[PDB]
């Protein structure tokens, strides 16, 4: 009532929604029916040169012409502004005082804020208790949905089921769960790790030890929440056993986690938590390590797959030295294929293919020369064995070969 | 009055307890924070008004090497005006001073006196035989003094 | 790096440029929960992240006493 009663002298007839454009109005005209009207909604109905006004029924003469009025617009956005930051910040410093503690404050509170999500085409506005105006295509807002969930998982798990019940009864939107899901997961794992994993180093691994005597004696939010929980487990394993040597000691605690965690995954017959386990490995250090390391053969290949091993070792050809320097486009790696095959055959007319196709300056050119000369010569020389190395008579080809080529012209 | 916290019990819980997750129809999450609440939050719970003016911690030990008199000297002058000696008094003295150990003894007495005068200060103008009678009670002077 | 022909050549290369679901048949499917998107890895909001989204955002002077905060 406080809004309700604001409209008085910021509005001498008081702010109104229109018709054409169902809420606020953009260059707001102010018709002789005192109704404000958005001129550049006013043109998009107006084009078919049939002057209705549908909310009032005025059939207005033809000679009047609404146009651009500039105290009537800053009177407009003037409140446009006003209410919107009002409500904006009220309701989130209350949501800040209303939800303080631990304890959940009632039911019906947290029901009535859920019944008032929607406005009382139910989601528009932007949670306010307020009749605010029609936004964008309705985005599940999780504002709140964070605030809700600091709580325990357990007491407010009936919460969590009425709030995604009428999520799944708002409109007319597809019922494919996977991106509200995740969001979902992400957001009750956000909650857990930052009230269940910052006590303190004694506290996190008591925590710890009991999670693991736990999981010794072991569409729905639970099951969301056990995929959220062994998610972390596992990148907790994950980013606790990726370090470098230096650390043999310590393993009192270390040798029964990774342990653990491995018979979890042997147990649960998935392969999603170990696929999971190497993306997060390849974001933490790289792909070329975990191409490197879990190499064909090597005794550390419990933590990772084991199909992937061994239809890796029958593509043994191949390790992973991929050639990130694609960024500058397919023409590169067209003179690097190009620069490769003419030295392996003992010829240098496959270089000068792609040389003579390359409109582009050639101070690059060189670059690009030179790069692949490393990216051929160098990654082949790089592994141990001289019979890999490229041979010297291609080193001798290429020697005549940069006695031929004048490209390269500084010293 | 310390801005006391720690990187894992206040700082990170706080600031992935305003990670906003928001999912458009046809698009991936957006994670834009409220970095607005955020400020607020460290300001009422931190940055309260509490600040600090550096006057001390200071290694005021016992001695520290004293026995100076320039810097005597200075707090007298800074403390208080010094006149000249008359020379009708220089006159006097050098007249009434026969001895070594009259001096030794009328310097004696006028160095406490200048620690006395350093440390309180005091009236340019008592005379002197009253300072070091009645106000710093000298109740053993010769009558040469 | 995706397109690359290399990339295309290892299993450990196509995990993180791809889809076990269209790659390995032996990955459990038929479950909402078993798809690409949400077993997908994420980064952690580190404190020095936080500085990051301030430079790219440039609410330099937007958030002064936050500036100041992780700043230093």
């Amino acid at each position: 009532e406080c809004k309700e009663t604001a409209s008085k002298t910021l509005s001498r007839f008081g702010i109104q929604p229109c018709s054409i454009c169902l809420g606020d109005a953009k260059d707001p005209v102010c018709l002789p029916c005192d109704h404000v009207h958005c001129l550049r909604c006013l043109r998009a109905w107006f084009a078919s040169e049939q002057m209705i006004c549908p909310y009032c029924l005025t059939a207005l003469p033809d000679e009047f012409s609404p146009a651009v009025s500039q105290a009537h617009r800053e009177a407009i956005e003037k409140h446009a502004r006003f209410r919107q930051m009002c409500n904006s910040f009220f309701v989130d410093l209350v949501s800040t005082i209303c939800f303080k503690d631990n304890a959940p404050p009632e039911k019906e509170v947290i029901e009535s804020l859920l019944s008032l999500l929607f406005v009382q085409c139910e989601h528009t506005k932007s949670l306010s208790p307020f009749n605010d105006v029609v936004d964008k295509t309705p985005v599940i807002r999780s504002v709140i949905l964070k605030l809700l969930l600091k709580y325990s998982f357990h007491d407010v798990k009936d919460y969590i089921q009425e709030y995604l019940t009428l999520l799944k009864k708002k409109a007319f939107i597809t019922e494919d769960k996977t991106e509200l899901y995740m969001l979902f997961i992400n957001c009750l794992e956000d909650s857990i790790l930052e009230k269940t994993s910052a006590y303190s180093r004694n506290d996190e691994l008591n925590h710890l030890e009991e999670e693991g005597r736990f999981l010794k004696a072991y569409a729905s939010v639970e099951y969301l929440q056990e995929v959220a929980r062994i998610r972390l487990c596992l990148d907790r394993a994950a980013d606790f056993l990726s370090e470098p040597e230096g650390g043999p000691e310590m393993a009192k605690e270390k040798q029964c986690y990774l342990q653990q965690v491995k018979q979890f995954c042997i147990r649960v017959e998935n392969d999603w938590h170990r696929v999971y386990l190497v993306r997060k490995l390849s974001s933490q250090r790289g792909m070329e390590f975990v191409q490197g390391l879990s190499k064909p053969g090597r005794p550390h290949q419990w933590v990772f797959p084991k199909d992937v091993v061994k239809q890796q070792g029958l593509r043994q050809d191949h390790p992973g030295q991929m050639d990130r320097y694609l960024v500058y486009g397919d023409e590169y790696k067209a003179l690097r294929d190009a620069v490769a095959k003419a030295v392996l055959e003992c010829k240098p007319l496959g270089i000068k293919t792609a040389l003579k196709a390359c409109k582009t300056p050639q101070s690059q050119q060189s670059a690009y020369f030179l790069l692949t000369l490393f990216r051929e010569v160098a990654i082949l020389y790089r592994s141990h064995n001289a019979s890999l190395h490229p041979t010297p008579e291609q080193c001798e080809a290429v020697s005549k070969f940069i006695g031929e080529c004048k490209i390269l012209s500084p010293p | 009055h310390v801005i006391s916290y720690e990187v894992e019990r206040d700082l990170t819980p706080l600031i992935l307890s305003n990670c906003q997750y928001q999912v458009e129809e046809g698009r991936e999450t957006v994670q834009e924070f409220d970095l607005e609440k955020i400020q607020r939050q460290i300001v009422s719970r931190f940055l309260q008004g509490k600040p600090r003016l550096s006057l001390k911690g200071i290694p005021t030990l016992v001695y520290r090497h004293d026995w100076n008199y320039e810097h005597l000297f200075m707090d007298i002058k800074n403390k208080m005006a010094q006149d000249s000696l008359p020379s009708s008094v220089i006159s006097a003295i050098s007249g009434q001073l026969q001895s070594y150990s009259d001096a030794c003894e009328v310097l004696s007495v006028v160095e406490v006196t200048l620690g006395f005068l350093s440390t309180a200060g005091g009236d340019p103008n008592m005379q002197l035989n009253v300072y070091t009678q009645d106000i710093l009670q000298m109740g053993d002077q010769t009558i040469h003094v | 790096i995706s397109q690359d022909k290399r990339i295309s050549s290892n299993p450990v290369a196509k995990i993180i440029y791809g889809d076990p679901v269209t790659f390995l048949p032996h990955l459990p499917r038929k479950s909402v929960v078993h798809c690409s998107k949400i077993w997908s890895c994420r980064k952690r909001i580190t404190v020095e992240y936080l500085q990051h989204i301030v430079e790219q955002k440039n609410g330099k002077e937007r958030v002064p006493i936050l500036w100041h905060f992780l700043q230093k």
